[PDB]
RNA sequence: UUGAGUGCAGAAGAGGAGAGUGGAAUUCCAUGUGUAGCGGUGAAAUGCGUAGAUAUAUGGAGGAACACCAGUGGCGAAGGCGGCUCUCUGGUCUGUAACUGACGCUGAGGCUCGAAAGCGUGGGGAGCAAACAGGAUUAGAUACCCUGGUAGUCCACGCCGUAAACGAUGAGUGCUAAGUGUUGGAGGGUUUCCGCCCUUCAGUGCUGCAGCAAACGCAUUAAGCACUCCGCCUGGGGAGU
């Protein structure tokens, strides 16, 4: 009865969806565990990665507490 | 490794005759040219320990084959040997 | 003096000791004060009570040179900073900030040993 | 087959307009120079960072699709040329899916 | 052709090496602001500070390790492997059957790999810290406690080849009630299936019949019923001398 996101199809990640990607994320800046958001098993390595390659190119910031 | 060209190249100019890519002719020179592109690259990377493992069995297995054929007709093996390029 | 009446204080704790500040914005400092500069000793700069008593030494020389707001700014998490800021609040100040930054690393360097205790 | 290689680099917004063209074409030939094939080199988006780099916290983005096979050397040419300059801040390569 | 292998179609994955790169945190240096303490203990002391410390903002240097994801999850023959991007490359699972036609398993001697600590040659030191110095505790303390501090821990190239290297359970195959999670698949009912339900493959946990066991316990991942091959044992010390 848990949330995911595998009704609507996005089958690849992109790299640069970041406007719909913010639902995984937190305000100090982390990651919702599977244990959160009940999504699945490969999709949480996919958009692991994802955020990981996000996180570098200044599209969202390690450290937000300000 | 090889790409399916070289490989559908050797596995056909190889066999023996129409259908053939068991027929143990044909899978020792396939396991050949492997080990040769994988002894090139143990001579380049130098502590790539965990695909060495892999050249024992291929090497292993290739002599069990080539063992094999022998005990059938020694004059097929013969013809290999002249053929490959290989039994020093 | 120059009343820059705007500021941010500064609260450092130890497990054995704490240290409150209250600097401009920037912060260039104003005033500091410490649980040992107040006279006690030994184990007892832990405890809360220093933490008022300090907070009351730092605003007095804060507000003479003119003071009016004031943000609140945690380091060290132990005792001090639990009542470091409800007695910031008492002398009059003007509260409206509160972060607890502690410097945390992600695995850099070792800490020490254990203690065989 | 071949590769695909994205190239997501990042444009300081204080260029002029003739640097931005220029940059961009002078890539295109050091990419087509050593037998890569570009496909789609276009600008993206005028967007603030998240954080400085030096003083920079807005860029202007940029995409393109090359592909290639591996056997070719510009991509790591590509690589020292990037690294070496300053208007160029962070590139990544992914391979497309 | 049933065992054993290459087809073609896929799938997962901290498998390995080589090359670059990211931010936070500590330490040092510079700058501004700012004065009498900072640090440590059961309690103190050694120590650093008016040659401006600690603290707070700005930069600059360098090394090491990769916060949440992280789960009885994954990978590998074991030792082991967690930031990110790329080149070479090993292995496993699922379908299917045109193709080879018993080609298998185990394996004394031999070879290869093999945590930390250690040795040689050449680099670098951010922390941490054997040896050592000082303070404290004690009848005494060549320790536990606190302040410092070298070799080492890192990289490249050689050497040694040990562990509580453990599931203290050798390897190959077949057979023998259930229930319940979970990783990766294939098929069917139904379907915005992404859910769900049934069938079936390889792992991976947890509970429990028969059966075994001196007991504890184990129990389709047997310590049950068996066959094939290898290793080892025959009271404790003396002594792995």
């Amino acid at each position: 009865k848990v949330d995911y996101i595998a009704a609507n199809h996005i089958e690849y990640i992109d790299y640069k969806d970041t406007e719909l990607l913010k639902r995984f994320i937190s305000e100090r800046g982390k990651i919702l565990p599977r244990r959160v958001t009940g999504t699945g098993a490969k999709n949480q390595r996919k958009l692991t990665i994802a955020i990981k390659r996000a996180r570098i190119m200044g599209l969202l910031p390690f450290v937000s507490d300000e | 490794a090889i790409s399916q060209e070289r490989k559908n190249e050797i596995i056909k100019e190889y066999a023996r005759h129409e259908g053939d890519t068991g027929s143990p002719e044909v899978q020792i020179a396939v396991l050949t040219e492997d080990i040769n592109q994988l002894n090139e690259h143990a001579r380049t990377h130098k502590k790539d320990h965990h695909s060495y493992r892999g050249l024992m069995k291929k090497i292993g297995h290739r002599r069990n084959l080539l063992a094999y054929l022998r005990k059938t007709d020694i004059q097929r093996y013969r013809e290999l040997i002249q053929r490959l390029g290989l039994r020093r | 003096k120059k009343n820059i009446e705007s500021g941010v204080a500064h609260i450092h704790s130890t497990f054995n000791n704490t240290i409150v500040m209250i600097t401009d914005t920037h912060g260039n400092a104003l005033a500091w004060s410490s649980a040992g500069s107040l006279g006690f000793k030994g184990s007892k700069k832990s405890t809360p009570f220093a933490a008022q008593m300090a907070a009351e030494a730092a605003t007095k020389v804060a507000m003479e040179h003119g003071l009016k707001t004031v943000d609140v700014t945690v380091k060290g998490p132990g005792s001090g900073r639990e009542a470091a800021i409800r007695s910031l609040q008492a002398t009059g100040l003007e509260v409206t900030a509160i972060r607890d930054v502690t410097p945390v690393p992600h695995n850099g360097c070792r800490p020490p040993k254990r203690r065989r205790v | 087959q071949d590769t695909k290689y994205e190239i997501m680099y990042i444009i300081r917004p204080n260029i002029d307009e003739e640097a931005k063209t220029a940059l961009v074409e002078r890539f295109d030939t050091i990419l087509k120079d050593n037998g890569a094939e570009v496909i789609e080199s276009k600008d993206w988006e005028k967007r603030r960072l998240a954080y400085e780099m030096n003083g920079f916290r807005e860029g202007i983005y940029h995409i393109v699709n090359v592909t290639s096979p591996s056997t070719a050397g510009a991509i790591n040419e590509f690589d020292r040329l990037a690294k070496i300059n300053d208007d160029i801040i962070r590139h990544m390569i992914v391979k497309v899916e």
